[PDB]
């Protein structure tokens, strides 16, 4: 299966600088050219880099031209994106995306990563804290974990190794007063907890950190 | 630059509908543009793609048409698990600007919301936090009111709601209210309550616990 | 009887690495072939650069200082010819 996996990722002070990097996998890398695209907090979406499969011709719109600048290590299979002098504007969430072949050839992007999240802030980095939440019943039981207090965005909450996604709901972060909280639930049938052990497992990227929680009482 | 608008932001219909989406571009772009579908914890997929080309991969309910300044993006037979946002791409020339987005949402029967209370735990207990959690789970439609009550009477401070967007499966919402407090002020209070008010019902949904 | 160039390219200023466009819309009897000549030489499709799209659309992407120059619409008939040129600017 293609995959495609960005990191680095994370907070960075106004003019500061970082590269985000896409490990490529699945398809022959080296034979396709690659965009990085990326989507602000108001959902809109801007193609900020282009490069071809084999990394001589490169392209930036005015909103990024002289302040970014895109690689590949077709040996490795990763992808680059070097930023700098970044502001407020370039708060987004970052994908890589592989450029399709098409007949007739318009460009599109027919993969895309899952994102890795940049954060343009004075703020500092700061793990979750990751709280289960179990009763003290009736056929159906609902679990959760609570992620509170960290910074910047982006956790990801899977529940037994993302086996038991079908009932798994998940929220989205509220910042409060710096530090962001958020929260994910599961519901199961009440014959198979406590009799099976669920466990939530909660990462965030950008300080390098994961917790696992069984669920208890 | 060409500047793409798109329409509607924002869109229901009901499952076996027809619906229409809409691109229009500040210029006449020839039929070079693209579509892209984006679900909630996926990346997006290209759809469409020269306006009138479904892509390999995808489900011939989807079609795309149009010239010049305007084009559209056709979902006939609506199925739950088209909840989306879908965008447009000018890819004519640079920059290949974006469609702004339009979130497109199913109509289902109403449902109200099973709720779940949760004391803070022993653990964040030990750091001299308190959060009061309650789970709205698999509702519709996606307006609702919680109320939080500490020893009777309500409380807006330090009050956190989120909602997911649409199931993929179900067509419901789900929605996560915490109640955020600090340790001190938890101890000194003994009832706690959430109060979801959804238009189901009239009687509001009331889930407590004690000590 | 015989051919017009309804739409045909538009004279441009285009940023280098940019992407830019040479549209031909032709009308005629019978339909007639388009060409494309780059000072007077005929436009390649051994570079990877430049595509040929639908609706009249050749395509030309990662734009060059070199591809400044004049390009022209030649649309052909047995019975008769039209052009319709423009002049491309990449800086």
């Amino acid at each position: 299966e293609v995959q495609l996996v960005e990191s680095g990722g994370g907070v960075v002070q106004p003019g500061g600088s970082l590269k985000l990097s896409c490990a490529a996998s699945g398809f022959t890398f080296s034979t396709y050219d690659m965009s990085w695209v990326r989507q602000t907090p108001d959902k809109r979406l801007e193609l900020v880099a282009t490069i071809n499969s084999n990394g001589g011709s490169t392209y930036y719109p005015d909103s990024v031209k002289g302040r970014f600048t895109s690689s590949r290590d077709n040996a490795k299979n990763i992808l680059y994106l070097q930023m700098s002098s970044l502001k407020s504007e370039d708060t987004a969430m970052y994908y890589c995306a592989r450029e399709a072949l098409l007949r007739p050839p318009y460009y599109a992007l027919d993969y895309w990563g899952q994102g890795t999240s940049v954060t343009v802030s004075s703020a500092k980095t700061t793990p979750p804290s990751v709280y289960p939440l179990a009763p003290g019943t009736g056929s159906s039981v609902t679990l959760g974990c609570l992620v509170k207090g960290y910074f910047p965005e982006s956790v990801t909450v899977t529940w037994n190794s993302g086996s038991l996604s079908s009932s798994v709901h998940t929220f989205p972060a509220l910042l409060q007063s710096g530090l962001y909280t958020m929260s994910s639930s599961v519901t199961v049938p009440s014959s198979t907890w406590p009799s099976q052990t669920v466990t939530c497992s909660v990462a965030h990227p950008a300080s390098s950190t994961t917790v696992d929680k069984k669920l208890e009482p | 630059d060409i500047q793409m608008t798109q329409s509607p932001a924002s869109l229901s219909a009901s499952v076996g509908e027809t619906v229409t989406i809409t691109c229009g571009a500040s210029e006449n772009i020839y039929g070079a543009l693209t579509w892209y579908q984006r679900k909630q914890g996926k990346s997006p997929q290209l759809l469409i793609y020269g306006a009138i080309n479904l892509a390999d991969d995808k489900s011939s309910r989807f079609s795309g048409s149009g010239s010049g300044r305007q084009y559209s993006l056709k979902i006939s037979s609506l199925h739950p698990d088209d909840v989306a946002t879908y965008y447009c791409q000018n890819v004519l020339s640079t920059p290949f600007t974006f469609g702004s987005g339009t979130k497109l949402e199913i109509k289902r029967a109403d449902a109200a919301p099973t709720v779940s209370i949760f004391p803070p735990s022993s653990e964040q207990l030990t750091s001299g936090g308190a959060s009061v959690v309650c789970f709205l789970n698999n509702f519709y439609p996606k307006d609702i009111n919680v109320k939080w009550k500490i020893d009777g009477s309500e409380r807006q401070n330090g009050v956190l709601n989120s909602w997911t967007d649409q199931d993929s499966k179900d067509s419901t919402y789900s929605m996560s209210s915490t109640l955020t407090l600090t340790k001190d002020e938890y101890e000194r209070h003994n009832s706690y309550t959430c109060e979801a008010t959804h238009k189901t019902s009239t009687s509001p949904i009331v889930k407590s616990f004690n000590r | 009887m015989g051919p017009v160039i309804r739409q045909g390219p538009v004279n441009q200023t285009v940023a280098v690495d940019g992407t830019f466009v040479l549209s031909c819309v032709a009308t005629g009897s019978p339909v007639p072939t388009i060409l494309w000549r780059k000072d007077g030489v005929l436009v390649s499709t051994q570079d990877s650069r430049i595509k040929q799209l639908e609706n009249g659309v050749l395509q030309i992407r990662y734009a060059k200082l070199g591809d400044t120059g004049r390009y022209t619409c030649i649309a052909s008939t047995p019975s008769g010819e039209a052009t319709w040129s423009a002049y491309i600017e990449v800086q």
